[PDB]
């Protein structure tokens, strides 16, 4: 039965993620006084698989790539691990319950910039290897703040396992005594996933690292940015905004954590339409120089603070 | 053949080994060096080790190994030697895991047995916590002095490599 | 092996998808078409690996709250997260945090 | 005639000094700018249903050339 | 069931999906490329029809050339042409485009962008408007309804 | 006294973020050593039983080691209960 | 409308709630009826593999209650 649980997470994630592509076309179309695919299929309901279609037998390029290996791993690698970081989220019930599911996700998170750095290489062009450097170094950047952040959160909770963030919130949400960290969170988020206002390598102007791929392989790498978006956004509602389980109706959990898992991601597209698009110097500062001193000094804080109030949280 | 899951992996881990220390192009030597670290996480994590398993993937492969990338694509302008150097790896590891299967016993320095790693594995064990995770949260409580000497190398890093990078 | 299961179908999953883009468009006939190292990036990478192996030394944090020493405990975890800071300073008054020629 | 357009000094009392750090922590002024978007959001797009409805066009438009008869 | 049924139903299947998600391209050279723009904003809004605004050479479909070729430029079109992942068409926006029109008799236009490129569609006026425009992206689907790329393999 | 008014007023027009970093460090410092319920965080930590209580052979002489784990000689958890 | 872009939220919310659901009922149906059993610690391991031998049939999930004891 654990093989038909693998499948019901894969296609459903795979589907949602087919979907988004139409909801953000749709979304941005009305906060810019339009309306966004409504021809094909009612409502634009089919508008996400004639685009799938269309990729899978457009002819691809695969220019003279200076390996023609790294050309195909990246995709493979890129996607392989977009699906991985799914297995442990409690929704309410994880499909692995593991004890440091916290830590994996971090640790399968920081692998997603190998991805990136070998499409660089396989280009052969000298230009888009310059975009993949600065993709790189951003990724990196802002996964200090992910894994302090996480750190001082977990402060409150006392473990790793993903699944005591929900005993944890069973009174009140992480958002109330830990929204400063939640900003610095959400935004953290963005930063990772290439997501306007931090998305230079979309950015046209300055630079993508992804220019040379076309059909099936550019599909594959478009399909595991956007389930990053959706997981990173599922994982902060876990974190700061945890719902209560009732062991008896399941249902009433995944309803209630879903509801909320959309409202985040609504809010990337939301952030997409409204904000210009920061200079690769400036994203570099806004965390070297104004997330990291909070951050830091944040951690400081959530050491101390539960030691001067008694309030350390079980270890198991 | 689930039962020799440790020895599977380590013979993987040795084959990365042959990979880049045969010394293909830096792509692709650190391409093998990223297979071996996966799989010397795998081989970690079926002792016990989960936190020192994970360890790996988010310092090792996502820290360091991404920095050897990161410097090789910018430094780097992207043989029978090789290839001489690849074959011959390789045979000598058949050869050592043929003999270690064949009698269980091989004498290379050491004496070293074939029976399956299983069988050193300790059986009892009823306590409600992780003793793995119990010694590294004691680098608080009790390793005061490896948590300066260690903190304040990092520091020198820093100031270190500014200082040789400068140029002027 | 159930993990080992899920990363086996991810993986595999991801694999067919890219050999059979590379194909299914070419059981299609389409004619035959024919025809400097920055320091300052450097210096990016080398910061985020000495600020990464600190991390790795805070991640225990969590347990090591449940000792019975917590006055040497939580002396030392500030002295990290105390030096991690001086080093940030470091570099940003030596203008290590800097793009501009 | 002529104005200026951004010739004003900011106050230095603590009220205002303290009302630009809560802009500057609390991001004021992009919230300010969500809500613009939100509004947006709600409004009837101005979208017509080409080719069903055309746009307005009046007696004096040009198009294509022809050739008339008493 | 025939061999001549399945491959009408396959032609469909292949027709409606290229048809239904044109990615073009956009060469806004001149006072042409205005009008693209106003195609683009709200009163018509390409974007319902599955017409994304802005496509990268390498993920586009059709190449919409709006405004006067050069003799400076038509180099530069002809490289982004044939890296063009195919299926791909050439949709040919106002007079200057289609003949050269006001600038037909100078020394450095090219009169017509169709002997640099091959031109499916051409959309008359000097700017079309931008329901002209939309009325020739309408016609380029319905020309892509018409194709028979595996009926007349199946009868090779 | 006019010194520091000035100095303070100006890193919070300038730098509030620095402003703020530092007065939320130096909170972290402090406020555990005046704290008075960070005794009882160790009590908490000390009270947890990890371990088996392994039992002491009685001699005769042991009057503050109970014979049951009811009996009311013995550390006592009330303090907890109505923390 | 605004509210045509609902439809492609539900699609989108419903098949980010078949993986959740899923997993609920498919533990149930593998557990006879009950949350799968959940063993972080050594010591819950040792418990649940207990169980095993107690039950007469190799499973976890069959409890065997006072009726069992003489
Ligand atoms: C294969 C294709 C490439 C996969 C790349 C991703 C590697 C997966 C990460 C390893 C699994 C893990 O993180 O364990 C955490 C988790 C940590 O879980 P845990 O610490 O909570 O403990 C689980 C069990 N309890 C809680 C009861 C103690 O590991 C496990 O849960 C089970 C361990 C299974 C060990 C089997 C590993 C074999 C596979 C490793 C080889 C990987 C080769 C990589 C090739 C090179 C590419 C980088
Ligand atoms: C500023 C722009 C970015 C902000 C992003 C805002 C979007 C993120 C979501 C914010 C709204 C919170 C979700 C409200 C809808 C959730 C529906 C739901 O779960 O039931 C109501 C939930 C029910 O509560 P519950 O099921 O989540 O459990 C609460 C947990 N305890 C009991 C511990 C507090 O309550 C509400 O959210 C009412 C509002
Ligand atoms: C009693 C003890 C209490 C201890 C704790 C006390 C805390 C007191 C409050 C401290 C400040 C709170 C921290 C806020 C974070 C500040 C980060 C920062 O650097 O600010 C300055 C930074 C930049 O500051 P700057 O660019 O203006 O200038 C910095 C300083 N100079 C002038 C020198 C350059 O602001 C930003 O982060 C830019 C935001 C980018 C765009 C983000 C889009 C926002 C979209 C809305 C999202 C809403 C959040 C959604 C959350 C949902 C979560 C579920
Ligand atoms: C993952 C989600 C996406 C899944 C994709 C689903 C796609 C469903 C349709 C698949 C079947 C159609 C794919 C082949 C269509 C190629 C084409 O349009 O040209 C026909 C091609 C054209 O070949 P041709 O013989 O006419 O000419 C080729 C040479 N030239 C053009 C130079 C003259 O013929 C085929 O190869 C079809 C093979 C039979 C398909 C069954
Ligand atoms: C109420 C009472 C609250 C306490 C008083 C407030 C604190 C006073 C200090 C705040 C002012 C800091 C000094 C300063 O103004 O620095 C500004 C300067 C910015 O320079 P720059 O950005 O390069 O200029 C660009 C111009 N185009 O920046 C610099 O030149 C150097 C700045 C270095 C900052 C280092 C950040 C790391 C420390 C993070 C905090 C962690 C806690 C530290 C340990 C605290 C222990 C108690
Ligand atoms: C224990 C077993 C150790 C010996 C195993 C030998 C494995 C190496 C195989 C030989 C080899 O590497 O190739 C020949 C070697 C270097 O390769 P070569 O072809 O000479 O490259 C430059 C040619 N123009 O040519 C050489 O220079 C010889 C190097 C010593 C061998
Ligand atoms: C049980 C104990 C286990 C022991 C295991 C050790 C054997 C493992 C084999 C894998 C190790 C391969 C090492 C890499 C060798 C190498 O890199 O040699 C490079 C050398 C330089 O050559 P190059 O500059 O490229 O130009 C051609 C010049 N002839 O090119 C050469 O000179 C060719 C030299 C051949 C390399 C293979 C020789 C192996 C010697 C093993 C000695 C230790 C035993
Ligand atoms: C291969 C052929 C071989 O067996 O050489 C062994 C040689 C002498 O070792 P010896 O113990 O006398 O041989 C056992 C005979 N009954 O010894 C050797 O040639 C082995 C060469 C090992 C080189 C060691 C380099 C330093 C690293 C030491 C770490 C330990 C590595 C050796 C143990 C693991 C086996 C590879
Ligand atoms: C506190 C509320 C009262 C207050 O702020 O003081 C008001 C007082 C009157 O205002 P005013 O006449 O403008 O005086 C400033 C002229 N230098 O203004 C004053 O003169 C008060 C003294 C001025 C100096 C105070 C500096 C305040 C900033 C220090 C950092 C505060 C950090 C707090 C934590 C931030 C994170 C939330
Ligand atoms: C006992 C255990 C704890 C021990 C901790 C000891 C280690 C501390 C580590 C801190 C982290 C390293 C930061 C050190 C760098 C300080 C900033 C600096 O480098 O100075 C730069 C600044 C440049 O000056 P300039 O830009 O030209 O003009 C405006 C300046 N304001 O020049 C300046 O003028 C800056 C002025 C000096 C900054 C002083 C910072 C003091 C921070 C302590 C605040 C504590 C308050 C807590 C109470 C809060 C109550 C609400
Ligand atoms: C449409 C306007 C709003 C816009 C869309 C909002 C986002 C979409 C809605 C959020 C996502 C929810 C998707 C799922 C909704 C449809 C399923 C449902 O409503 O619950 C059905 C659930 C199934 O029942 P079951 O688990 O089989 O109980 C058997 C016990 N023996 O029955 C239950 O048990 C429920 C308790
Ligand atoms: C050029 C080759 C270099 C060296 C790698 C060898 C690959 C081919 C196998 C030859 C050696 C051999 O006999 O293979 C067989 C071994 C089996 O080992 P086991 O699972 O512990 O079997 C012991 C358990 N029993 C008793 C049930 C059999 O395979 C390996 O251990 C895996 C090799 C990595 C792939
Ligand atoms: S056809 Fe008319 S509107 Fe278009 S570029 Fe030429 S002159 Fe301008």
């Amino acid at each position: 039965m654990f093989m038909i649980n693998i499948l019901m997470l894969i296609i459903p994630i795979l589907l949602a993620v087919a979907f988004l592509t139409l909801v953000e076309r749709k979304v941005l179309g009305y906060m810019q006084l339009r309306k966004g695919p409504n021809v094909v299929g009612p409502y634009g309901l089919l508008q996400p698989i004639a685009d799938a279609i269309k990729l899978f037998i457009k002819e691809p390029l695969r220019p003279a790539t200076s390996s023609a290996s790294m050309f195909i791993l990246a995709p493979i690698m890129a996607l392989g691990l977009a699906l991985t970081m799914w297995i442990p989220l409690p929704m309410p019930y994880p499909l692995i319950n593991m004890n440091l599911g916290v830590l994996f996700m971090l640790a399968m998170s920081s692998l997603a910039v190998y991805s990136i750095l070998w499409s660089g290489w396989a280009s052969n062009s000298k230009y888009a290897l310059i975009g993949a450097l600065r993709a790189v170094a951003q990724t990196i950047s802002y996964e200090v703040t992910l894994a302090i952040i996480l750190l001082s959160v977990l402060l409150m909770s006392g473990s790793f396992t993903l699944s005591t963030l929900i005993t944890t919130q069973e009174q009140m949400w992480l958002i109330l005594p830990a929204w400063p960290l939640a900003m610095m969170w959400f935004i953290s988020t963005l930063a990772e996933t290439n997501r306007a206002p931090f998305d230079l390598t979309e950015g046209e102007s300055e630079l993508g690292f992804n220019v040379e791929y076309a059909a099936g392989p550019f599909a594959l790498f478009f399909m595991a940015e956007y389930a990053n978006i959706i997981m990173m956004n599922i994982f902060t509602a876990i974190l700061f905004l945890g719902t209560s389980h009732n062991p008896h109706m399941p249902e009433l959990y995944t309803i209630n954590f879903t509801i909320k898992s959309l409202l985040l991601t609504m809010s990337f597209l939301w952030i997409r339409a409204s904000y210009p698009r920061f200079r690769y110097d400036q994203l570099m500062h806004l965390l070297w120089k104004n997330f990291l001193p909070l951050t830091l000094a944040l951690c400081m804080w959530h050491v101390s603070l539960p030691i001067l109030t008694s309030g350390i949280p079980p270890q198991t | 053949m689930m039962l020799y899951i440790v020895f599977i992996l380590s013979v993987i881990f040795v084959m990365g080994f042959v990979g880049f220390s045969s010394k293909p192009s830096p792509i692709y030597g650190g391409l093998g060096l990223i297979v071996s670290g996966g799989v010397g996480c795998g081989i970690v994590l079926n002792f016990g080790g989960s936190f020192l398993g994970l360890m790996v993937f988010l310092i090792y492969l996502g820290g360091m190994m991404v920095v050897f990338g990161y410097t090789t694509a910018m430094a780097t302008e992207q043989n029978k030697a090789v290839l001489g150097a690849f074959v011959t790896g390789l045979l000598m590891e058949f050869f050592m895991v043929y003999y270690v299967l064949k009698d269980k016993e091989v004498e290379v320095v050491f004496e070293f047995n074939g029976l399956g790693d299983w069988v050193i594995y300790d059986t009892g064990d009823s306590g409600f916590f992780s003793e793995e995770a119990m010694g590294i949260a004691a680098l608080y409580s009790y390793g005061t002095w490896l948590v300066i000497v260690t903190g304040w190398s990092l520091l020198i890093g820093v100031v270190v490599i500014m200082e040789i990078t400068r140029g002027n | 092996m159930n993990l080992m299961l899920a990363l086996l179908t991810n993986f595999t999953l991801a694999t067919l998808l890219v050999i059979i883009a590379f194909w299914l468009p070419q059981l299609n006939v389409y004619s035959e078409k024919t025809s400097p190292f920055s320091m300052k990036f450097f210096l990016v990478a080398i910061t985020f690996l000495l600020f990464d192996l600190e991390i790795a030394l805070l991640l225990p944090l969590p347990w090591a709250s449940q000792t019975a020493n917590l006055n040497t405990m939580l002396t030392m975890a500030l002295f990290l997260i105390i030096l991690l800071a001086v080093s940030l300073a470091y570099e940003w008054t030596q203008k290590g945090l800097e793009w501009t020629e | 005639t002529y104005k200026y357009v951004n010739l004003r000094e900011p106050s230095m009392d603590m009220k205002s000094v303290t009302d630009r750090a809560a802009q500057t922590l609390l991001w004021t002024e992009l919230i300010r700018g969500l809500g613009m978007t939100l509004s947006y959001l709600f409004r009837e797009p101005a979208t017509i249903n080409y080719p069903f409805e055309k746009g307005p066009l009046s007696p004096r438009f040009r198009g294509e050339h022809a050739l008339r008869r008493y | 069931s025939r061999g001549e049924y399945v491959v009408a139903k396959l032609d469909d299947l292949i027709n409606w999906a290229r048809r239904s998600s044109l990615w073009p391209m956009t060469f806004g050279l001149a006072c042409c490329a205005v009008e693209m723009m106003h195609m683009a904003a709200p009163r018509y809004d390409m974007d319902r029809f599955g017409v994304v605004f802005r496509a990268s050479p390498r993920q586009s479909d059709v190449m919409i050339v709006a405004g006067t070729l050069t003799n400076k430029m038509a180099p530069a079109l002809r490289k982004v042409y044939d890296q063009m992942p195919e299926p791909r068409y050439v949709v040919s926006m106002g007079s200057c485009a289609n003949g050269g029109g006001y600038y037909h008799y100078s020394y450095s236009v090219v009169r017509g962008c169709d002997r640099i490129v091959p031109v499916d569609i051409y959309v008359p006026g000097c700017p079309p408007t931008a329901e002209a425009l939309l009325y020739g992206i309408l016609q380029l689907q319905k020309k892509i309804k018409r194709e028979k790329r595996l009926r007349i393999w199946y009868r090779r | 006294a006019e010194r520091v008014a000035a100095f303070l007023k100006n890193v919070w027009a300038k730098e509030p973020v620095l402003v703020a970093s530092f007065a939320i460090a130096g909170l972290a410092v402090i406020l555990p050593t005046l704290s008075p319920y960070t005794k009882y965080s160790l009590m908490i930590n000390r009270a947890t039983p990890y371990n088996y209580p392994v039992p002491l052979r009685d001699d005769g002489n042991m009057p503050d080691v109970p014979s049951h784990p009811q009996d009311p000689q013995g550390p006592s958890l009330e303090w907890l209960k109505r923390l | 409308m605004w509210f045509e872009v609902l439809p492609g939220i539900a699609v989108m919310g419903v098949c980010l709630f078949i993986p959740g659901m899923a997993t609920a009922r498919i533990h149930r149906f593998s557990n006879g009826g009950k949350e799968k059993r959940v063993a972080h610690y050594p010591y819950q391991w040792y418990l649940m593999e207990r169980d095993r031998r107690v039950s007469g049939v190799n499973r976890s999930y069959v409890s065997k209650g006072l009726e069992n004891i003489d």
